[PDB]
């Protein structure tokens, strides 16, 4: 039960990382378009 | 970009909390094994 | 087996995220080299 | 940059699919310990 | 215990990925301030 | 940027090691249960 709990915690962390990744991807794309 | 900056901060805060939660569970789980 | 299956899911998500992270590092370095 | 753009789309779809898999598997696993 | 051990590696991976991600944020902010 | 480069490399190597360890663990666990 504690192990399944850890999996929930890790999945949530991964989901928040993916929101972060989408933001950094957006930002790089904005800058690339401007200078290339 | 101002909105981008705020969202970066939001999700950075959220992940730091989730990581702390996970570290705490990990400590608990590793204690039970002992 | 179900917990081990979820471990595989989480690990694969982490691996896919690493590829994305590496791509963002490449993009930043390209933009940096380009301008300065 | 052309290759970069393709890889970004590829891994973005991959992670979205894996997160969905993980969400479903998590539901199942939680219903099982209940 | 083997599931607990691997979950420690997954958490450590997520933590190190978050550090990487924060570094990318710094890179993007440097470039953004310059280019925009 | 020199120190940025150093830290990128540090964290990348660490992550790659952790992923490799985890993949080995994953394969072994699945085989055991099969």
């Amino acid at each position: 039960s504690d192990i399944v709990q850890q999996q929930n915690n890790l999945l949530r962390a991964i989901e928040a990382q993916q929101h972060l990744l989408q933001l950094t991807v957006w930002g790089i794309k904005q800058l690339q378009a401007r200078i290339l | 970009w101002l909105e981008w900056d705020r969202k970066i901060e939001e999700y950075t805060k959220k992940i730091e909390e989730l990581i702390k939660k996970s570290q705490e569970q990990q400590e608990k789980n590793e204690k039970e094994l002992k």
